[PDB]
């Protein structure tokens, strides 16, 4: 018992296999997707719930690693609970405590990358079954938005899409993207993406959206000392996407 | 490691340490909170350990461990000192930080291979 | 227990002092073109010299290639210091004499029992660390060859003496023992 | 990991050879401090800013080692953040005192901050003092620093039950200028911060605030260069 | 010091000077002798109020008392000059007083006079003076009321006295080694020397 | 006591007993493991760095084949050092063995 | 028992080419609280002779009244005569160095004219050793005070006494323990002239 | 510098129930940090524990026996006082070496009524039917026993503890302030907090 | 002994200048560090400081600003809180985007002081915190700022000083 | 290894005089040396000493007291209770560097009635109404002030002193024994002696 | 500083500030009392025996017509001794007295 022999291994094919079949479950998993607006970005899925009674509230799928960083996930939700609270947790002790600033976005995607790839070279643990968008923006590299796959690989992309709907709405990302999109501009069109690959209703319940863009000092609690500025990261609510759809 | 040519002395070279200088008998006089620090999460989950012995029975502390050990000896990552991110739940520190993850902490000794053979005692 | 060092034009000068009666105390050879010598506590100093010999020697078969004095140095050093966390510190007093043949110039280094590294010109521990200044500042130059180093050397060594040595050279042709002191 | 103890034993051998005061009142509490850093008998670093931020509605303001307070201060922040993330809640003070006492007991009280810990939650407000060795007290008023006695004095003359925002301010001010005045640690500016329940904390820094050129080539130059970066 | 009284506070207003002390011989922790009166008038024009040892304290009080007895065959410097000649001499032989004097007067002239002195021969004035655990506490709220020489003609004996009465209160809450019960001395250029008994503090 | 290195072999005349007694047990096992005897040099040097480990003025002497007559003394600070003459009933060492005079 | 205290404060004397000029803070202190705001750190001993013994007050204190109890004597046993600045500066040492193996701690300096007339200034180890000094600054901010007059000196009395304002502003602005008031005093063939300046209550 | 808890606690069985109090004061040195302490500390709804010695270890210790007692109430319903007393025993026994713990347990349950448990610094454990520590216990040992009856009704109790603490409180200054005591009966938890106004002049 | 040397740090307008009296005065990129103490920890920190800067550079491709290395040093220090390294540093720099020039200073375990005006440490510090307040002033030139400097400590006390510029560094001798 | 008095001793003026209580053992550590000792001293007539502290100063001061006031007894009368606590305080004042008394003094006089002095080993004199000494006092210091009043019966005050030192002999075991009490009064001196069997039961 | 003796004299090249003021007072009243300057030996045998008594580098030179050009150093413990040569601005020493070079 002093070992454990491997989950994910290389199959003739030179494919591994535990990382194929987890990328279906991102695959079978609900659409969600992000754009890379000029000035912001927005991140933005719809909820899938077992039955309407349960609070909408609750099923919170884009979520806050810090205050001008964020995630959303398709696939597992155990899997992004669990990494969300780890990639936190990660920001604190390697970045901030070190340096006395949150992490940039590279350097966040970097480290719960490795949290995913340590996974996929275990004799204990199957690999996360969760693709995450994570977006946010960093002083120097400004606005950013990457996309963090089972087997650990991120990508840097302007405008994507994951979960079922995905070819369907990467396509139409890909028609309706240029570099002098506008935050507001940017989730008129998220809305509008997420409407084809939304199936059933469609409104500010079903939907949650956040956005990276200018700060929000009225979210920070406290007033003065200039020097310290609100969060970026800010989760629309109900009433707000309700009045967007509309539009 | 104690030296292959001798086993009743320490390996100097492998066990690199700054040479034999820092021999075993003097390594006594030690600050006087590096013993309680170094061992008091130890001390905590045993003293947890024996209160749910005493109320919910040697059950409870032997599903415990067993599901940590299950952790600790299924995961091998020769290159991170980090801790499992299971280990975290289990241990309930998934929201909680500490000086001794903040500050985790040669050519001979520090291979893979060394890990390897400590891993499985070989 | 007294060790100097003189870094001449070409070479760097080692010198030492030597119940048990015999007919190379305080060095250690590290490579053929660096030198090393030390002086302190007895036992505890020795063990340190014996282990950086190991490790300079395990270097130079790993990659077959000669370590340059300034990095020999730097590992001295580190160990030292790394040496000393978890224990009193002990009085060691270390000399490393090489020629870097990359360069083509001879290096001298003093390293103090705390761990600290200094490039010399020219260096001394012990009672000789006392007065021997005094000549060596007043004689020493950059230019001085070899042949004239150990008339310094033993000039030097005949003050030690009044108010009171086994001596080697490292240069391109590698260590050398001498009888002229 | 951790503390390390690296060099406990080489330093042992080379040797051998401020005023805090919170206040609560009706709808919240006041935490006020100088401004004065003194590296012994010298001034540091004037205008220093001594009040923390545990969290938005959460201010702490210590003495002692200046490091150990910085140090746990930060690291119970982030706890604190942590936990607020991971439970979707406003943070208790309660929470942060378990913690920061705890915290301080592991140590046995060579982490040398006192502290006082001041913040509103949705139980309310709060007002707390921790010792180094993790002792702690709760008080409508509280005093810290080696200007404490004369602040405690102000506090104690003029306090009184369901003070007003504007009393406890002047109050809270009107003590720390006491321990400037009489306490040689403390002096140069007053900082204060105001947490109310139903409102965000109002951090007022210097809230209160009580030729030699000489000709271009005077000093001798043996050489000149150019660093590139 | 074995038994000891915990703090005296003074301060000098327009017409004259005020100083207190709380009757009270505390035995250690144990507050055991709640009866001791320690401002001892030397005169019709000064008090000196008495800290610290209680037994070094009744050694210094037969000497004012020689001192009139002696002199009739005072001012208040003149009082201060004896004491702090002791107290220097006391150090001097190794064997001081362990005790700290406020004398509090009014110079025939009309001068006020506050000056301290304790067991170092350390000595010195000011507008306002508190031994022990006062001179933390009263001290900084008396100097509210008379921060500097020019605060002196400003202030009135009944801010004054109001003054020192709130000082006690709050030197009464925070101070474990004091008592509720304290004596009160006004001297006054005019009026001559007050003297108030087993005043209560609320 | 004393003892020097000659042409014809080495003389010698006239916790410590266990270091000595238990050393005795480790050489037993390096003549078993390499099957031949161990030198004077690795048997004070095995000694040297043990009374260093445990801060007992032990000497040792032998001839081998190719090491031939040598002494060493170990200090009980951990200093070795050869010696050509040591000084602090006779013996005589050759390579078949000791010799009792 | 400990016989030996500490006051704090710094001194600065300094020798013009004519005129001297002595320097003190006014503030008395005790282990970070303020004692006094005003107390007399220099002092005046006539025939153009001003003192000041820094460090423990009351060492300080008593070595003044004895310097001072000479200078009475030795006018009366000299017919009344001038008391020459190297005679007291003499009288001074066998005053200090009388104590020896239970000395005064005090860094204590006088200033006045020389026979000739120039400006001296002599500065007194506690064991008595005295040099002549043409500028000397001596207690706990005396560090932060020479450094900046070595520079604008090495002058009237009018423009020193401007760096000397500045210098302890100086001091006061970095250094807790200078005091909230300087007192100089100025020795001339005209005579001693006492001038004081306000600096920073904190 | 570790912060001991000056205390004059005391907890008195009575006919229906048991009564727990404990003074308001916590002093370092002579200096009286805060007054308005609440040093009667739950550990379970009926079970109260009251601290003396270092306040720290104690503070440590029993937020333990809160989640041991806790912990042992989710599964065994509601601990007893006994129970209570020997997690205390456990936790300061144990670490008697590093711990300076002394625990005073009153509590209320249906099986025995009302019980007390003191724990002095031994680590020992004494069921009483009334106790008493801190500090200025030692002045009322003589008065307790005089006055102490076995089934005395809740106002009689009530005085009783009144008058002891007024005492301990009187000649031992490190106990003093506000008397706030808890009255554990199966009606329910009552408080009572008695102001120097009312029990002084007793 | 090479030990107990004094570093001081100055701000200026749109500059900042360190002083020193083997060298003391240590840059990683754009950011100068100061070290005044043990001559093994001042250089035991520089290495660690450069293994830690070189990191920082190659994982986020940008230099770190004085601002971020502040903090830096400061958990650093922390570490080893109980033996700490005998040394006090002084950091001066300008931050690349702002430009607003910075410098702090340092206790044996990582007390920030960020001095708006001056940084000094080592032996004789005492007398040159005075010094140095005497004769600064706010917002002097770089040639000004050279001579304030250098005036200071030289008096206070070869001499070593950085007049550190936006894209400029240009390193003086002293007699 | 001095032999130290471990005592509970009390004094008590009431109507028409003076009591003077004490207990009868004296301890070295934890042994009994003697349980019948006398430990109230004649110093004359209607004056008896009692004393704390060490054995032997005590013993020799008390004899010197006697021998003074016999001194003055041949030549001005039988002196006053106040005038041997002002012998006892000369002796025990200047010898306290030296000497290690604490006394407590009850006589009888016409002028005076009866009084108490009672001198702890500071050398302070405090008249008192009633004074308690010894180690076994701390336990009755809460006792003897709710119970005692002013002009008392001669049998309210032995019953009080019996009720008294029952306590401090009940939880102090290094007093103990029979409680001898001397009655002063103008009818004379009165000896009383009370056996365990006697107090132990109140 | 040092000092020698030669045939010309003596040569001087570059607490302790009273006692040598005091010790200039006792040789006045010597050299009255007696009427001629106190020998060398003499006052460095009055200031050894002080220094000891009060347990201070101090030396001594002159030149006298008897005992002519000798030098005494005198060891803050008492020890008195005669030299030579001493080594530890110039000064010429003759029996007019010092010269200034």
């Amino acid at each position: 018992d002093r070992y454990s022999f491997s989950l994910t291994t290389f199959s003739p094919s030179g494919k591994l296999g535990q990382i194929d079949y987890a990328l279906t479950a991102v695959k079978q998993g609900v659409t969600s997707l992000g754009i890379k607006a000029t000035n912001g970005v927005v991140i933005a899925t719809e909820k899938k719930s077992s039955s309407p009674l349960a609070m909408s509230e609750t099923l919170s799928k884009v979520s806050l690693l810090t205050p001008d960083i964020g995630a959303v996930y398709s696939g597992m939700g155990p899997d992004y609970r669990v990494l969300v609270d780890k990639s936190r947790k990660v920001a604190h002790t390697s970045y901030k405590r070190i340096y006395g600033e949150y992490p940039p976005t590279k350097l966040l995607v970097s480290e719960v990358a490795k949290i995913m790839q340590e996974a996929t070279q275990s004799g204990g643990v199957r690999p996360f079954g969760v693709s995450l968008l994570i977006a946010g923006h960093d002083e120097f590299n400004g606005f950013s938005l990457y996309q963090v796959d089972p087997s650990g690989s991120y990508f840097p992309w302007k405008a994507t899409a994951i979960g079922k709907g995905s070819v369907a709405a990467k396509t139409f990302l890909e028609k309706r993207w240029n570099d002098e999109l506008e935050l507001e501009d940017a989730i008129h069109i998220a809305l509008l993406t997420l409407k084809e690959s939304v199936e059933g209703e469609f409104n500010g319940d079903t939907i949650e959206l956040a956005i990276i863009g200018d700060e929000n000092p009225d979210l920070l609690g406290y007033t003065g000392i200039p020097t310290d500025k609100g969060p970026r990261f800010r989760k629309l609510t109900s009433q707000e996407i309700n009045d967007r759809l509309e539009a | 490691v104690l030296s292959s040519a001798v086993p009743s002395l320490p390996d100097t070279l492998r066990q690199q340490e700054g040479g034999a200088v820092p021999l075993s008998t003097q390594l006594n006089d030690r600050h006087p909170l590096e013993s309680t620090l170094k061992n008091w999460e130890t001390t905590q989950r045993q003293r947890q350990m024996e209160q749910y012995r005493q109320i919910f029975g040697i059950a409870e502390p032997m599903k415990r461990t067993m599901e940590m050990e299950i952790v600790n000896r299924t995961d091998f990552n020769p290159l991170s000192t980090n801790g499992s991110i299971h280990r975290d739940i289990l241990l309930n520190k998934e929201c909680s930080i500490d000086w001794e993850d903040v500050y985790p902490g040669t050519m001979v000794g520090d291979d893979v291979h060394s890990k390897i053979e400590k891993q499985l005692g070989i | 227990d007294i060790i100097l060092g003189i870094r001449v034009q070409d070479s760097v000068i080692l010198a030492s002092s030597k119940g048990i009666s015999v007919l190379d105390d305080k060095t250690r050879q590290l490579s053929p073109h660096t030198l090393m010598s030390f002086a302190g506590e007895a036992g505890d100093t020795v063990q340190f010299a014996e282990y950086i010999q190991a490790n300079i020697q395990l270097y130079s078969i790993r990659e077959d290639y000669e370590l340059s004095p300034q990095a020999v140095s730097s590992f001295v050093r580190q160990e030292l210091a790394k040496s000393i966390r978890s224990r009193r510190p002990y009085q060691v007093n270390v000399l490393i004499g090489g020629y870097d043949k990359k360069k083509n110039k001879p290096e001298l280094y003093q390293i103090d029992y705390l761990g600290t590294k200094v490039e010399l010109p020219y260096g001394a521990h012990g009672y000789s660390g006392f007065y021997t200044f005094f000549l060596l500042d007043h004689h020493y130059r950059p230019d001085m060859t070899t042949e004239e180093g150990l008339d310094l050397l033993k000039l030097c060594v005949q003050e030690l003496e009044k108010r009171m040595v086994i001596v080697k050279i490292v240069d391109k042709d590698g260590i050398r023992q001498v009888d002229d002191f | 990991a951790g503390l390390s103890f690296d060099n406990y034993q080489r330093n042992n051998f080379l040797a051998e050879n401020t005023t805090i005061v919170g206040v609560k009142f009706n709808n919240g509490v006041v935490i006020a401090a100088d401004t004065r850093s003194t590296q012994g008998p010298i001034v540091a670093d004037k205008n220093c800013a001594k009040l923390h931020r545990i969290s938005p509605k959460i201010w702490c303001a210590g003495a002692g080692t200046a490091a150990d307070t910085e140090a746990v201060t930060q690291l119970i922040g982030s706890n604190i953040e942590l936990h607020s993330l991971y439970t979707s809640r406003e943070p208790r003070v309660v929470s942060a005192l378990q913690m920061l006492k705890q915290h301080l007991f592991k140590y046995q009280g060579h982490i040398g901050a006192y502290l006082i810990v001041a913040g509103v939650d949705p139980t309310g407000s709060h007002l707390f003092s921790i010792h180094a060795h993790g002792s702690t007290d709760v008080g409508y008023y509280l005093s810290l620093g080696s200007g404490s006695l004369a602040a405690m004095a102000v506090l104690e003359s003029h306090w009184k039950q369901d003070l007003t925002k504007e009393e406890a301010i002047k109050l809270a001010s009107d003590a720390i200028q006491a321990g400037i005045w009489n306490d040689l640690g403390s002096g140069s500016n007053v900082d204060v911060c105001v947490m109310e329940i139903g409102k965000d904390a109002e951090y007022l820094r210097n809230y209160l605030t009580p030729s030699y050129k000489f000709p271009r080539g005077t000093t001798a130059v043996l050489k000149e260069s150019i660093v590139n970066i | 010091p074995i038994v000891t009284g915990t703090s005296v506070i003074s301060m000098k207003y327009d017409n004259g000077v005020i100083i207190a002390a709380d009757n009270l011989g505390s035995y250690g922790s144990l507050l055991r002798f709640n009866g001791v009166e320690r401002l001892i008038p030397v005169g019709d024009n000064t008090v000196v109020g008495i800290s610290g040892d209680i037994s070094d304290m009744q050694h210094i009080e037969r000497l004012l008392k020689d001192l009139v007895t002696e002199n009739a065959y005072l001012e208040p410097s003149y009082i201060f000059e004896y004491l702090a000649t002791v107290m220097y001499q006391r150090r001097s032989k190794m064997n001081p007083l362990w005790n700290a004097i406020i004398v509090a007067g009014v110079q025939s002239n009309g001068d006020q006079f506050l000056r301290y002195v304790n067991l170092l021969g350390v000595t010195y004035s000011s507008p306002t003076l508190a031994t022990g655990f006062g001179a933390h506490m009263a001290n900084p709220l008396l100097r509210k009321v008379v921060d500097r020489e020019s605060d002196i003609p400003k202030t009135t004996v009944q801010v004054a006295e109001e003054a020192i009465v709130n000082a006690m209160r709050v030197l009464y809450y925070r101070d474990a080694r004091s008592s509720r019960n304290f004596s009160l001395a006004i001297i006054d250029k005019n009026t001559g020397l007050t003297f108030k008994k087993n005043l209560q503090v609320e | 006591t004393l003892a020097f290195r000659f042409q014809g072999g080495i003389i010698v005349a006239v916790d410590c007993q266990f270091w000595e007694t238990w050393l005795g047990s480790q050489c037993r096992l390096h003549e078993l493991r390499e099957k031949e005897r161990i030198s004077v040099a690795a048997a004070s040097k095995i000694l040297s760095n043990l009374v260093y480990q445990y801060k007992m003025g032990t000497m040792i002497c032998g001839y081998t084949r190719k090491e031939g007559p040598t002494i060493y003394y170990v200090d009980s600070d951990g200093t070795r050092l050869k010696g050509d003459i040591f000084c602090v009933n006779l013996y005589h060492v050759t390579e078949d063995g000791w010799i009792y005079h | 028992f400990n016989p030996y205290g500490d006051n704090g404060g710094t001194i600065l004397g300094i020798a013009g080419e004519d005129f001297a000029v002595l320097a003190g803070d006014t503030r008395n202190i005790t282990d970070y609280s303020i004692n006094s705001r005003y107390e007399p750190k220099v002092f005046d001993c006539g025939d153009n002779i001003v003192m000041s013994a820094n460090g423990f007050a009351a060492d300080g204190d008593a070595l003044v009244k004895r310097f001072k109890n000479s200078v009475k004597w030795y006018h009366f046993d000299h017919n009344d005569k001038k008391l020459s600045i190297n005679s007291a500066a003499r009288n001074i040492q066998h005053l200090l160095y009388g104590k020896r193996f239970f000395p005064y701690y005090v860094h204590t300096i006088i200033a006045g004219l020389d026979e000739d007339g120039k400006g001296a200034v002599y500065s007194f180890d506690p064991v008595g050793s005295y040099e002549r000094e043409q500028c000397r600054a001596g207690g706990a901010a005396a560090s932060l005070i020479m450094p900046f007059l070595d520079n604008q000196v090495n002058l009237s009395v009018e423009e020193v006494i401007k760096l000397v304002r500045d210098s302890f502003t100086s001091a006061t602005e970095r250094h807790i323990q200078v005091g909230d008031g300087l007192e100089i005093l100025i020795v001339t063939k005209d005579g001693v002239r006492k001038e004081f300046y306000e600096l920073k209550r904190d | 510098g570790e912060v001991s808890l000056g205390t004059s606690i005391m907890a008195v069985t009575f006919k229906d129930g048991v009564i727990l109090g404990a003074d308001s004061r916590t002093t370092t040195g002579a200096y009286i940090a805060n007054r308005v302490t609440d040093k009667l500390t739950r550990v379970h709804d009926k079970i109260w524990c009251c601290r003396s010695g270092s306040a720290a270890d104690t503070q440590a210790i029993a937020d333990i026996v809160q989640y041991h007692l806790e912990l042992y109430t989710s599964q065994y319903g509601t601990p007893s006082t006994e129970t209570a007393a020997s997690v205390f025993k456990e936790l300061c026994y144990e670490n008697k070496d590093n711990l300076t713990a002394g625990i005073i347990v009153a509590g209320y349950d249906d099986k025995n009524k009302g019980e007390v448990y003191t724990i002095p610094l031994g680590g020992s454990v004494h069921k009483l039917p009334y106790a008493i520590a801190g500090s200025g216990s030692t002045f009322i040992y003589g008065y307790c026993d005089k006055n102490f009856r076995e089934n005395m009704s809740k106002e009689e109790t009530v005085d009783f503890i009144k008058h002891s603490l007024s005492q301990a409180i009187k000649w031992d200054g490190s106990s003093g302030g506000v008397i706030r005591m808890v009255v554990l009966t199966a009606a329910g938890v009552e408080r009572l907090i008695f102001y120097p106004d009312e029990y002084e002049q007793l | 002994s090479i030990n107990g040397g004094i570093v001081v740090a100055m701000t200026g307008k749109d500059c900042v200048a360190i002083a020193c009296d083997f060298e003391k005065i240590f840059h990683y990129g754009h950011v100068f560090l100061g070290i005044t103490g043990l001559a093994t920890d001042v250089t035991t920190l520089n290495e660690m400081f450069r293994y830690k800067t070189n990191l920082y550079k190659l994982k986020e491709e940008r230099a770190i600003e004085p601002e971020t290395f502040t903090q830096l040093v400061s958990s650093s220090l922390y570490e080893r809180r109980f033996g700490p390294y005998f040394v006090g540093p002084v950091v001066a720099g300008i931050n690349s985007k702002s430009g607003k020039p910075f410098i702090a200073g340092f206790d044996l375990i990582g007390c920030i002081d960020e001095a708006k005006d001056f940084i000094v440490s080592g032996t004789a510090s005492d007398q040159l915190f005075g010094m140095c307040e005497s004769l600064y002033e706010p917002n002097l030139e770089p040639e000004d700022l050279f001579e304030t400097i250098s005036q200071a400590l030289l008096n206070a006390a070869g001499a070593v000083v950085y007049i550190i510029k936006k894209d400029e560094v240009v390193k003086r001798y002293l007699k």
